[PDB]
RNA sequence: AUAAUAAUAAUAUGGUAAUAGAACAUUUAAUGAUAAUAUAUAUUAGUUAUUAAUUAAUAUAUGUAUUAAUUAAAUAGAGAA
RNA sequence: AGUAUGAAAAUGAUUAUUUUAUAAGCAAUCAUGAAUAUAUUAUAUUAUAUUAAUGAUGUACCUUUUGUAUAAUGGGUCAGC
């Protein structure tokens, strides 16, 4: 895999997968995912691994998943929280119980600090 | 003939040197109100010292009032979230003090379906343009 | 009763009980009192200005 | 011709020319691990990246000027020449002296609304450019022309006024970057 | 007893806490700990150096406490040590941030017009973007007075850990500023504070470690993001780029039609690229034809000036600005 | 006599409360607000003159207390500082004045209605053509400063999500 | 051998008539610190998986909660007569 | 039918912001441009709030019925009961 234009290029994407949801990001991008993370507390740095593709302007590597060597992609945790609360109301149609569904998912919000190839 | 504008950063706190969101957290109490029984109880039980000395970066004040027992975060960002937690237990309150130290300051938001990084950078490809494109249509 | 010793973690302390009421007592005496001392001292100049 | 990569389209699995804005069919379409070349679907005008800069400008010890990146797709033979001028299509000429530049400049203090800027061009086989980069008129003129342009300005309805502003506006924007 | 000489001797109490900064009583302060540890400042830098960082000057009180019926009165603050403030402090951390950032600038954008460059510079360590920064950090500025919080009856610890400079009170109260000096200002001496910092940083690890500032420096201030690209405003730019080329070995540059579409419409599109022989030097979209040259021309001189070579290779001086 | 600098801070209701006005009523008018209304509408931004002679001219009966309103704040407006020929009606409307005295009437094969007799009040907010239009005026012009040109081929945003992947 | 909180694996969680369990708002009675830097009510914007309460600002009242909490009870919750 | 107080709502007029004179249906929800307002951490390529560009989905509520968008019942609106 000859990874030179990549490697050369100023500006650099990857399209990293967290449970097969991917997340195309540059370096500096701030990944919002739709869950709560366990594993990381606040401050914990995450070591990107399932990485389909790594891309520059006019080239691409892709690999599933590319080569954990031939790259870096750190993200950090910036922030565990969750989405507005909403409360949709659930009723059928001549019927005076009116069920609500509260609703307040949880994110998390990851800051991508590192992206280049190794 | 080439001029500026004047123009300012913008501060990414994770990419270089990541501050902490949460920087002071007040625990607020009431010795007389049934209410401030957990809260109370939580200030007492050794549990609080465990929590400073996790988290040497925020800072814990303790302050008594007459009101309802209170949990009052303080952010990076400015913002301040206010947590009442009235007739909670001591783990109750621990939960609510986690929560509140995991969070980043910012308001609460709904986000539609896969809006999901957030980015200041130019688009590394560029942006689509139909006389450039590969397949020219028809 | 916390105190900010009782934590032995030094991000931790408690804010000092002391009563509104009290506060505003003291206030009123340190006001009063540094009235009381510029009236006199005005007193003593007006006597002065008199002799002399 | 560097690198052998192959190359790829930005390859949806659904019919591109039906449904190019669903994001889905592009998730779906996985293509075999390697390197590949996707040409960028762009022009490259508000772009900084080192894939964009063109050899000339990169410095002689860079790498990048051997790959073979900053492609050459059009041909300056089968472009047309926009908005050049006649210096640039038939060559610039330094032919006047300075006793030619001397009568030119005399003339057009004399009389700029006989001896204008075209005819004297005309006259000396000069451009309109070069006659006002040799020679000024009499301000007196100059200052005639100004309340001429505020007069015509005057005469404006409010909506041209307005369009003569968005027009500004967006000359200022082209020259941004 | 008397409640006013309770309260003097406090006040004198503060005072000499204030010309001391003793480094037991800058150790207990919890907002100076909190500070430390959020910063993942050295082991080697003290409190006391951390608290002296946020004492700004403050050696006289000025006149316009005279008169509240004037807009102003100082009563937070109370006078500093003439040879422990932030004052030589900040005035180093502003060079090392005028060294550092301009070089590291240079560094990615060697042939940036040196205007652009300092605008650019000014982006990353402005006076109001310092003061964001030290907001950020938690860097909060003494607005209760003494006094109060002499009822209060709260430590010195505390007044220590805070920034301390002339804050006018009353400042924007019925909505009237009183448009004083710098040295009344909170965006100000928050600049000073976090530049003070730096300083006391560089301080510390210079001997251990020279380049723990620099590295610092560039993981809270060379880290925030500015597009290089959005501070460019052309006049000229078709003669500008003829200019560069003849400076440099290349043909005269020409624009030319690569396509086109939508001619005799409210909004044509027009491609034109500036050609220095077969070469293409800047691509050009239009509406007009006009602005599709003047665009091309602008991309050029884009990318002649925001050329950032790679590290691998030596280092690339420009020859200067184009002088048109 | 001082050398000392300011800078005031407004809003934007504290901005239009302090520019110079006049605030007329009306006593108890008898008439309906929808009649009122029919007059009032007529003498929205008028000067205060050009609506008196409005006024004096119109059939309408409303119209000879409005005529009356507007010259009693005239004349307030004059004791305060203000000129006649500056004035312009800022605002003018009408209102219920309450104690409606309802009264039935009595129709044919045992059938009944109710009467009200309405009574009215019109207020009027006289302003100066001299600092509030003026002022209103410079908004305008910051406003159309302000405002971005219609570009042609202009950057719109590429409305919809991302999902994850290049679509070129 | 309990309680609270948190993990893991599993199963379950549509619902009229109906049955069962658990809460909250309101008003009164018993007990009851505190205080205009306070309390109550209202508006706006935040916060807590949110009929509720809380934070801040603003307004008006009051030298002040039959206040927090636990019990006892109810003329205890209204788009449907 | 006490006395004070009363930004409680329905309701009327007026002003401001915003949308609206080639577009068709419970008038909402979700997507999504634009305009405006506020914001003593908008550092911004910022955040919230208001607003029928445009797109999609969307057959009031209750009662009574095997079954109701029903052109079956009942309600002019809000306040108190
Ligand atoms: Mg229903
Ligand atoms: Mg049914
Ligand atoms: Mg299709
Ligand atoms: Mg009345
Ligand atoms: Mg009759
Ligand atoms: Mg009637
Ligand atoms: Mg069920
Ligand atoms: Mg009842
Ligand atoms: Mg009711
Ligand atoms: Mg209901
Ligand atoms: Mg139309
Ligand atoms: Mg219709
Ligand atoms: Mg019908
Ligand atoms: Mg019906
Ligand atoms: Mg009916």
């Amino acid at each position: 895999t000859d990874t030179t234009p990549l490697k050369l290029s100023n500006e650099l994407y990857a399209i990293f997968k967290i449970h097969n949801r991917p997340y195309l990001v540059t370096e500096g991008d701030r990944v919002i995912l739709p869950f709560k993370l366990k594993q990381a507390e606040v401050g914990d740095i995450l070591n990107m691994t399932d990485v389909t593709t790594l891309g520059s302007r006019n080239y691409k590597l892709v690999g599933h998943p590319i080569n954990t060597s031939l790259y870096t992609l750190k993200a950090t945790v910036v922030g565990k929280t969750k989405r507005a609360f909403q409360t949709r109301e659930v009723t059928k149609r001549r019927n005076r119980r009116v069920r609500h569904a509260k609703s307040k998912g949880d994110l998390t919000i990851l800051r991508i600090s590192e992206l280049s190839m190794n | 003939v080439v001029k500026a504008i004047a123009r300012n950063s913008i501060g990414r706190n994770g990419v270089g040197a990541f501050v902490f969101p949460c920087r002071k957290i007040t625990l607020q109490f009431c010795n007389w109100g049934g209410s401030s029984e957990g809260m109370r109880k939580f200030l007492t039980s050794k549990r609080l010292d465990k929590w400073g000395q996790e988290f040497p970066w925020i800072q814990f004040e303790v302050m008594r009032k007459s009101g309802h027992p209170l949990l009052r975060a303080e952010y990076t960002n400015g913002r301040e979230k206010v947590i009442c937690v009235r007739n909670l237990n001591i783990d109750n309150v621990e939960n609510k003090l986690k929560l509140l130290k995991d969070s980043d300051g910012d308001i609460l938001r709904r986000r539609t379906k896969n809006d999901n990084v957030e980015s200041l950078n130019s688009s590394v490809r560029g942006i689509w343009s139909p006389l450039h494109a590969a397949k020219r249509h028809r | 009763h916390p105190f900010s010793d009782n934590y032995a973690s030094p991000n931790i302390y408690v804010v000092n009980d002391v009563t509104s009421k009290e506060q505003k007592s003291k206030y009123d005496t340190i006001m009063k009192e540094i009235q009381k001392l510029e009236d006199d001292a005005t007193r003593k100049a007006l006597e002065t200005a008199r002799s002399a | 011709k560097q690198f052998g990569f192959p190359k790829t389209q930005v390859t949806t699995i659904y019919n591109k020319t039906k449904s190019a804005s669903n994001y889905k069919g592009y998730l779906k379409h996985r293509d075999a691990p390697g390197m590949y070349y996707q040409p960028s679907e762009s022009i490259a005008t508000g772009s900084v990246n080192s894939e964009t800069i063109p050899r000339s400008f990169m410095a002689a010890s860079d790498p990048r000027r051997g790959l073979d990146m900053p492609v050459q797709s059009t041909k300056a033979k089968q472009c047309p020449n926009v908005l050049v001028g006649k210096s640039t299509v038939n060559g610039k000429t330094y032919h006047l002296g300075p006793q030619e530049i001397d009568e030119i400049r005399k003339l057009r203090l004399d009389n700029p609304q006989k001896y204008t800027r075209k005819f004297l061009a005309a006259k000396y086989g000069i451009s309109p450019l070069f006659v006002s980069m040799v020679s000024k008129p009499s301000e007196q003129h100059v200052q005639i022309m100004e309340s001429r342009l505020q007069e015509i300005q005057s005469r404006w309805k409010e909506k041209r006024r307005i369009a003569r502003e968005d027009r500004k506006r967006r000359k200022l924007l082209w020259y941004q970057a | 007893e008397s409640e006013l000489a309770k309260y003097k001797e406090y006040y004198q109490g503060l005072k000499s806490t204030v010309n001391e900064i003793p480094e037991s009583v800058a150790s207990k302060s919890p907002s100076l700990r909190t500070l430390h540890k959020r910063l993942q400042l050295p082991n080697e830098l003290t409190y006391s150096t951390l608290s002296r960082c946020l004492t700004c000057p403050s050696a006289k009180l000025p006149d316009k406490i005279n008169n509240p019926t004037k807009g102003a009165a100082f009563v937070n603050t109370v006078p500093t040590n003439k040879y422990l403030d932030n004052h030589g402090l900040n005035i180093m951390g502003k060079n090392l941030l005028s060294y550092h950032v301009t070089k590291s600038i240079i560094q990615k954008y060697p042939r940036l017009p040196t205007v652009v460059l300092n605008a650019a510079v000014n982006a990353y360590i402005s006076e109001a973007v310092l003061a964001h920064i030290a907001k950020y950090w938690g860097i909060e500025v003494e607005t209760t007075s003494v006094l109060s919080r002499y009822l209060k009856m709260e430590p010195f610890e505390f007044t220590l850990g805070r920034l301390k400079f002339f804050n006018n009170s009353l400042n924007s109260k019925d909505g009237i500023e009183l448009i004083t000096g710098k040295n009344f200002s909170e965006t100000s001496a928050l600049a000073m504070s976090v530049r003070s910092i730096i300083a006391a940083i560089w301080a510390v690890t210079e001997q251990k470690d020279s380049q723990a500032v620099y590295r610092f420096i560039d993981d809270h201030i060379m880290s925030r993001k500015l597009d290089i690209t959005k501070m460019f405003q052309f006049e000229q730019p078709t003669r500008e780029l003829a200019m560069l080329c003849r400076r440099e070995g290349l043909e005269k540059p020409v624009s030319k039609l690569v396509a086109e579409s939508g001619r005799l419409s409210k909004s044509p599109v027009f491609i034109v690229h500036v050609f220095s022989g077969e070469e293409t030097l800047g691509e050009g979209y239009g509406s007009s034809l006009k602005e599709a040259k003047a665009r091309a021309a602008t991309d050029a001189l884009m990318k002649w000036y925001c050329y950032e070579p790679l590290a691998q290779q030596e280092p690339v001086i420009d020859p200067g600005t184009v002088v048109v | 006599n001082s050398s000392e600098r300011y800078k005031l801070k407004l809003t934007k209701r504290e901005i239009e409360v302090l520019e110079p006005s006049v605030y007329a009523q009306s006593y108890r008018i008898k008439s309906s607000m929808k009649k009122a209304t029919l007059l009032l509408r007529l003498l929205g931004g008028l000067d205060v003159m050009k609506a008196i002679s409005q006024c004096h001219f119109s059939n309408k009966k409303i119209a000879r207390e409005v005529a009356e309103l507007l010259q009693k704040g005239v004349k307030d407006g004059q004791k305060l500082g203000l000129k006649p020929e500056d004035l312009y009606i800022s605002q003018i409307w009408t209102g219920s004045d309450g104690f409606w005295r309802k009264r039935v009437e009595f129709k044919a094969r045992t059938r009944i209605g109710i009467i009200s007799h309405p009574y009215i009040h019109v207020r009027c907010i006289l302003r100066t053509k001299s600092v509030t239009k003026r002022r209103l005026a410079y908004e305008a012009h910051l406003k159309e400063q302000k405002r971005a040109p219609w570009v042609q081929l202009g950057d719109k945003p590429i409305r919809g999500v991302t999902g994850g992947v290049y679509k070129w």
